[PDB]
């Protein structure tokens, strides 16, 4: 807005980073203790009985992190994915999270690139990856396709493949198609992969599976039942199924499990990423 | 007298039903699925392997792979051979089982000719043709797709990835030959878009063909998702 | 009016359910195989 | 890893999964159909099964197509192999 | 012109135009042993 409000943003950006790729990152001491707040328990309320219904994604990551605070990056550009600087336990990450209230919080080809070179500034850095995860596919539009979504959507996969510093993804709701593996699957090399019970886990959704006359119950049956976080349970494609006020202890728990997490991707002298 | 004698073929059995197998398999090239196939303008998976590779240089892997109808092979031709003498690993979809669509076992035979390529260092060739998911298996497709993309970020600058597109390949499958370093389409009979066009109709309103969508000319010279249209 | 409401507890059923799951895990503490595993000497492995 | 069609691929033999009246009959059905490589083979545990024959030639085409193999071991001073 | 580039040494040399091939030709075996190395990185930050 003016440019003390650029200078303040400057030093809140640089207080969360390294100074170089080898340097440590600055550690604070923690702001909340590890009991259940009702900050916490809110989350167990959050996700809609209704199916149509948003919520503001925000209101999750703010709960995880230390003082709600996230430092965000591109807040303005393709608002359908949120990306930004925190802590948790007084230690960085980068958020990446799909943000229901803008196109759905579907991907396109602007949230990829956004939360792409994000991820992968916060991997040069050391910086661990925190990905909540509401995606109900991709944006259907004459133009994503002639814009060039193929080659551009897929910097965001690449990015989360490519990585190596600690990585966790939270499912709250949405997690249909591509998106799932897409958003930071543990197929992509992701260590921990928590669902919420409200994850919704599977090839399409109900709107898409059907095929007093007009009824949701058929649809609303199939979500449930059919698009559950119990397949990838059983199947180890996420590690736990969590009540959403667990969702602040066990990021905190696998982010210090993870803390000294050592990957390295075979030598090259670069990759060639699509661009 | 020591022991007995058996008088049995047994050994001679093994060998015959092997020969069997092998029978079954090599009869497919005539049967209808490949001839749809033809019908279609098309070759099959291995009669493009076979004209792709040196002569007589292919060998095969996982070709009795099978999941737990079942056909042998799981929807993919995978192995290796050479390409002017040098040595190239491939994987080709093939349209003609389970419309190819990607299973658990047809992954895990692509990840194995990756890896192959990758800690031998040689290049890598995919073909795909393939009706997309196996709606089957449900998440188990998601989590291989996810799978080869993660390969192919990890060989990216290590090994040369070529794609080629030579059939229908649709959604989140797409971003496996995006992430290869050449993508390379044939006229009119190959086909790439992540969201197809009944679903395009059903939320624009607009109707688009498939060939205008995500054909061969159109990635090559539009969106750039494609570098050659042969 | 905009949409609609719907009075469902469905949010509600869902946490419901997985704290049926846990408590289906967490019985088998007193079960008849924690028992057998008792009566020869040994601790379960939780 | 390759199998011959005589290979015999399952957690115990036909003796040992049984339990006129004598008889190796129920063993060698046993042996067949329970004792063969296709189930490795189905699950990719053998990458083929070959005739005996081909036995020459397949060793030496997948001894050309490894010869570049690159593998390295976690780094260590050294391991602690069983003594 | 080409002048003051050259008079700076941003071009190495001014050349008639059929002389490309060869000075290319020349150029690259000059160069074909070349040994650069970028800064240790994980990796870079292209804009994406």
């Amino acid at each position: 807005a003016d440019e003390k409000d650029a200078f303040d943003y400057v030093r809140m950006v640089l207080g969360h980073l390294p100074s170089n790729n080898m340097g440590d990152t600055p550690v604070f001491a923690p702001t909340a203790a590890r009991e259940l707040t009702e900050a916490d328990r809110a989350l167990d309320t959050l996700i809609p009985d209704r199916t149509a219904e948003s919520y503001d994604m925000m209101r999750v990551v703010n709960a995880v992190i230390d003082d709600g605070e996230l430092t965000q990056f591109h807040q303005l550009f393709a608002p359908n994915v949120i990306c930004g600087l925190a802590r948790v336990e007084g230690h960085s990450v980068g958020v990446v999270a799909n943000q229901p209230t803008h196109l759905a919080g579907a991907l396109d080809i602007d949230a990829s690139e956004k939360a792409a070179r994000f991820i992968r500034f916060c991997d040069a850095f050391h910086v661990p990856v925190l990905t909540f995860v509401d995606v109900p596919g991709f944006l259907t539009s004459m133009e994503q396709e002639r814009d060039g979504i193929i080659r551009r959507g897929a910097k965001l996969i690449y990015a989360y493949c490519e990585a190596t510093v600690p990585m966790v993804t939270v499912i709250t709701r949405k997690a249909y198609g591509g998106g799932y593996g897409v958003m930071g699957s543990k197929h992509l090399g992701i260590d921990v992969n928590l669902a919420w019970p409200t994850a919704e886990i599977a090839v399409m959704g109900g709107e898409s599976a059907v095929r007093e006359e007009t009824r949701e119950r058929l649809v609303s049956e199939y979500t449930e039942t059919m698009c559950t976080p119990y397949v990838a349970a059983e199947r180890g494609y996420v590690d736990a199924v969590i009540m959403p006020h667990e969702t602040r202890a066990q990021v905190a728990t696998a982010l210090d499990t993870l803390r000294d997490k050592r990957m390295t991707r075979l030598p090259r002298k670069h990759g060639n990423i699509p661009l | 007298m020591t022991a007995t004698e058996n008088a049995d073929g047994r050994t001679r059995r093994r060998l015959d039903e092997l020969a069997r197998r092998r029978a079954e398999l090599a009869a497919q090239a005539t049967e209808r699925g490949a001839g749809r196939q033809h019908a279609k303008g098309k070759l099959t998976a291995r009669e493009r392997i076979d004209l792709l590779l040196d002569p007589d240089s292919f060998t095969e892997l996982d070709a009795l792979a099978r999941h737990r109808q079942r056909p042998y092979g799981d929807g993919v031709v995978t192995g290796y051979g050479t390409i002017d003498g040098r040595k190239v690993c491939v994987y080709a979809q093939d349209f003609t089982v389970l419309g190819g669509s990607l299973g658990e076992v047809f992954g895990e035979k692509i990840i194995k000719v990756l890896d192959l390529a990758i800690r031998t260092g040689c290049p890598v060739i995919g073909i795909n043709d393939s009706g997309g998911a196996r709606i089957q298996e449900g998440v188990v497709s998601l989590a291989y797709y996810a799978e080869l993309v993660k390969r192919h970020v990890a060989a990216s600058g290590v090994i040369p990835q070529i794609s080629l597109i030579i059939g229908p390949c649709a959604g989140g499958a797409v971003y496996a030959p995006a992430t290869t370093d050449l993508v390379v389409m044939v006229e009119d009979i190959s086909h790439m878009f992540v969201t197809g066009p009944d679903v395009l109709q059903a939320v624009t309103g607009q109707t688009v063909g498939m060939e205008e969508l995500g054909g061969a000319h159109r990635h090559n010279a539009v969106s750039g998702a494609a570098h050659y249209m042969a």
